[PDB]
């Protein structure tokens, strides 16, 4: 297979064109000067994550790929914005697919779906991550960060705003280096040496909820508890697991290109043997997915569709597998916000894994009949596209090659889909891989009304991303171990559009003004997935030659029908078609 | 004109009338459809139909009985955005209908402030032929002319006076 | 030749001695431990422009030598100015020389040399710079930024600085990450998701035109195009380039170590193939240097010579070939500000095509032939060495400071060595040294004390003397759907001569303008406009040959010889040719 190196990157709370412009252009500009490139693919999402996938000719070496990659990219960071360089980038040269699924599921019910999360991430994930042949690892839920859950109401009460939470957060969450008594060079007969210790990072809830916002001028104190709510919770909350419709998290492991599927594995399930003396109680491992007894089942929903929505989809095909497949099935693992693509509201996925081989006789319990049942099952599932396989016609990209820019893109796009539709003896499914434009709220912020108001510019933006997007703070140590701390609007203050009316800046002069004060706003449509290839604003075209007909013949066509596109529109052939 | 929002066929309409599937529009109107259907941020078909420039659409859907001054949650009404995105026949067809030409969102938005900061010259003299308000304000006071100053837009000025 | 690893960096607006001491040194302090490494050499120019050469052992494996390279440089990258860290550092692994020039002009005269240059930038230099086997590409122009070329007189009528500018564009060309409404975790049962599109990247100068610079105490405005010019504008306007005499841009291309030229170059015209269509009108590749028939002509200006001065005689060279050769040249593409030294004001390029080996018979219209008599003509052109030759015997010698003694006690020294070298035609021919001579600079000092007593900051000062003369990179912006820079600049009427200094105000802390005049001075000095140094130590690099018949061997014993009466602390090296 070509070998493909990925780098991935994360901007929490900006969406596709913010990812896109600050950070994918960025790297892609500075992909230069390495060997053996074929081609270069990216999306930038609205979940403020960026993929940009590398793909090398055949027989690349795979380690030299990742390296040269990796070296562009370190000297492409200075240009990044410091909340992306502060997420970590990852650079990975990895198999797409699964090689195995660590399952984790507490037997007492004594730990939430959220709680076990944090504990594999915190004590498992590490060490899997390290082991040798490991590519990619995969968590299905999040590790805890601290949660400062702010309230508008009252740090308008009190005059603050969250640029004050987030000062006093850097300034009393703080480690500070603070010298020796007696250090060098020590004047003469010095007989005392100690370490210096002042600020130490906090480690709970409550030593975060007394930190001092301010003191008012009759003398009472304003703690951070007084205008938040403090609570350990996921650094995002974009993915949940379940395990045979029980609580769970797990690791998806993917295989290093060039390592051993099998000596990996096992690896793994020795670092797994070393982990288990020590979990809690009500703790259990289980493997729902080794790599001909296992397929997946992926769900994916139209942009725009929630997490509510995707996972009555999957608990439609969960119950399948558990009623109507219960002899077959021994078990199944759903994930609900992350599936083949990656991560969203509106995807999922389904691992099964079927019971011994020697106990479905029959051709009709076999793997390949199973999942063709399934198909069948979930093909009248509205609004979803929902199939079960295990692990081909073509791959097309139209590229925007004159800075025509999205909308122009799309329309082109959407002319040679029709197109493609009035020849269906020819092709068959020509169709996106990508995602529709979503409504978006585009509020306009009014520099003449802010400098009126002496309200700045830096406070207003800050104010409507920490509260609505979320913002790293710093970390702090959770039980030992170094985590992240984020503040953002607890939920009920950031789900209306009336309520960016609440949220109060104060001015220069010390007045709190409201949002409303100096902003404005109204619907429009936007890209949620950004897609790029060689550099190029570019959009995914699947399809399939129709019945008869080789893959050629539909290719060709699809050539003559991009020939009639306007102008500055080209296309390539990628994956499959190259 | 703040229209209610849920249904199967309403569903299909709103999608229908944003992408341009003329023909569907058509058998969907004539199989009962909520011609109102709204979906979560407030736009009816004919709000979709005027973003997206479908004419044909928009004349469909007013001849059996669209809203023309349908309201989205933010205020903002068909002629808004056949306005703020240059769809000029749209404009007409709105206005010929009935579209209140002086509509102003929750921001005190009017469609000649949208047209004229845009700079749609074209849309802005069929507006003011309809009897836009030249002096309206928005929320900050500013007029149609108090925008073509700030974006030095010398043309528009002209047009103004 | 043995494989050389090559770090680049930029520092607009700095000159030679800020480039060597806050660029140059400390990357070079962290280049040892490195495997195969022969040697190291740098210039540090008043370009604002370094460039290291790391030379390996014939045989080292490139993509470890670069790796290498690489990671020591990283130990450095943090301790860098971020003026230069945002510019980009790059580490190449390329032969030095060009495989290859991609022209491109405008055949309709409907665009202009910066528009081509533009364009070249935009849609055509990255899919080339990633093609397997480039080693290296250089543009023969620049990339638009989006300029603020700003006012003084303006600025100080509105009581603003350059200070206040950069803040606003920061400000007000920002691309805001703002999260969503009803994202996770949601409020049970919300149905409503959208994200929250705030202030994006600015696209035009009409946006940038309109950025709201204060709102005066009577409530009127001013804009940023109340006190600047805004355009579209090359980086920078160093490089310029000419194709038979008309306006070209274009792609010069070297090979990686070790790749295939003509797989490479195959993969460079399949990647141009698919760029053509799309071109708008008039837009042409042309293909003036093909590695025999082609070579190239070096021009070399003293340090000091500007534009004009080198275009003159690029025009002279380009007006040879066209009328006394022009039945056998077919073209000439002509760099002006790009040489074999790299960039620099007073150095051109011209690569000449000949016409096919079939329609010059006679050794006389052969390439050894042409490029004699070219040489010869260009011989008596007046301060400029102008030579023509395709692609032995020298010589390559390294005097170096080992002592602390600095750049000028250095000259001193390199100066008695080539008289001494001078009075030995015997042995030792043309022997001169390699690098650019001090010119005169332009010193100025801050006052601290008035500073201080005028609540006048030194980081205002500082930003308003750099910005206004020398160029500052803002932020980036979006131009057709690209990501490019912003450029905050004087317009260049303001920043010609020396009394310009005092009409530049920067605002104290008190809210009153100060103009420059009240707390700096000035004096004109020399200095160095190309800093070199060898094993990280300053150099100077004297080129020479071997006398007729006496051996390089003979000549470098007599140049270690001379060498040796030396002032104490002055040793040499010898390097390239000579080094084995």
């Amino acid at each position: 297979a070509p070998p493909a190196v990925t780098i991935s990157a994360s901007y929490p709370g900006a969406d596709a064109k913010t990812v896109q412009d600050t950070v994918t252009q960025v790297i892609e500009q500075n992909m230069n000067g390495i060997d053996n490139l074929m081609y270069m693919s990216s999306n930038s999402d609205s979940t403020g994550t960026v993929q940009i996938t590398l793909t090398f000719e055949s027989g690349t070496d795979a380690d030299i790929a990742q390296v040269q990659v990796q070296n562009k990219l370190q000297l492409a960071m200075p240009l990044l914005p410091q909340e992306v360089q502060q997420q970590g980038v990852s650079v990975e040269k990895s198999s797409s697919s699964f090689l195995m699924v660590v399952g984790v599921i507490n037997t007492d019910g004594t730990m939430t779906q959220e709680d076990i999360s944090d504990y594999v991430a915190a004590n498992m994930k590490d060490a899997i991550s390290r082991t040798s042949g490991v590519g990619d690892v995969q968590l299905f839920g999040s590790q805890y960060a601290m949660r400062i859950w702010m309230n508008p109401n009252e740090l308008n009460k009190f005059q603050l705003t969250p640029v004050d939470v987030i000062t006093a957060i850097k300034a009393q969450n703080a480690q500070v280096a603070a010298g020796q008594l007696g250090g060098t060079p020590p004047v003469k007969g010095q007989q005392l040496n100690a370490s210096i210790i002042a600020q130490t990072r906090l480690t709970s809830t409550e030593e975060f909820g007394k930190i001092l916002l301010k003191v008012n001028q009759d003398g009472s104190r304003v703690l951070l508890r007084d205008v938040a709510k403090i609570e350990l919770g996921g650094e995002n909350y974009d993915i949940i697991a379940e395990f045979n419709g029980q609580p769970a998290s797990g690791l998806g492991i993917k295989l290093a290109t060039g390592a051993n599927a099998l000596d990996t594995a096992a690896a793994i399930r020795a670092e797994l043997a070393k982990m288990e003396p020590f979990f809690p109680s009500g703790l259990k491992i289980v493997y729902p997915y080794d790599t001909q007894g296992v397929f997946m089942t992926m769900v994916q929903l139209p942009a725009g569709a929630t997490q509510e929505r995707t996972q009555k989809v999957l608990n439609e095909v969960t119950h399948y597998y558990l009623t109507k497949e219960k002899n077959n099935v021994e078990s199944v693992f759903a994930v609900n916000g992350f599936g083949f693509a990656g991560r969203g509201q509106n995807t999922g996925i389904a691992f099964v894994s079927l019971k011994d081989w020697a106990d479905r006789p029959g051709e009709e319990n076999k793997v390949e009949a199973i999942t063709m049942r399934a198909t069948r099952a979930f093909s009248q599932i509205k609004d979803a596209m929902v199939f079960a396989f295990n692990l081909t016609g073509f791959d097309f990209e139209l590229i925007d090659q004159a800075g025509l820019g999205h909308e122009k893109l799309t329309q082109a796009r959407n002319q040679l889909l029709a197109e493609a539709a009035k020849h269906p003896d020819m092709l068959t499914s020509v169709r996106p891989n990508g995602l529709e434009d979503t409504p978006q709220f585009k509020i306009d912020i009014d520099q003449e009304k802010a400098q009126a108001l002496g309200v700045s510019i830096n406070d207003i933006n800050t104010t409507l991303g920490a509260a609505w997007g979320g913002s790293y703070v710093n970390d702090f140590i959770d039980r030992g171990r170094v985590k992240k701390v984020y503040v953002m609007s607890e939920a009920k203050y950031r789900m209306l559009p009336d309520d960016i009316g609440d949220w109060y800046v104060r001015a220069a002069d010390g007045q709190m003004v409201p949002f409303s004060a100096f902003s404005s706003s109204r619907w429009e449509y936007g890209s949620p997935r950004l897609e790029r290839y060689n550099g190029l604003p570019s959009m995914e075209i699947l399809g399939q030659a129709a019945p008869g007909k080789s893959t050629g013949e539909a290719m060709e066509l699809m050539e003559q029908l991009a020939s009639k596109l306007p102008t500055g529109v080209g296309y390539d052939w990628t994956g499959m078609s190259y | 004109h703040h229209h209610h929002h849920g249904s199967d066929l309403g569903k299909k309409l709103l999608e229908a009338a944003r992408a341009g599937r003329d023909d569907e529009v058509r058998i969907l109107m004539a199989n009962g459809a909520d011609v109102n259907a709204a979906d979560v941020v407030g736009w009816t078909p004919l709000h979709l139909a005027a973003y997206w420039g479908h004419l044909e659409i928009v004349e469909v859907l007013l001849k059996n009985g669209a809203d023309v001054n349908a309201y989205d949650t933010l205020g903002s009404t068909p002629l808004h955005l056949a306005a703020h995105f240059g769809h000029l026949e749209i404009v007409e067809v709105l206005l010929k209908n009935g579209a209140d030409v002086n509509a102003k969102d929750d921001n005190g938005i009017t469609p000649l402030h949208l047209a004229a900061n845009r700079g749609h010259l074209e849309i802005v003299e069929v507006l003011l032929k309809y009897g836009a308000d030249v002096n309206a304000q928005d929320k900050f006071g500013k007029t149609a002319f108090d925008i073509s100053i700030n974006n030095g837009n010398e043309d528009l000025a002209e047009i103004l006076q």
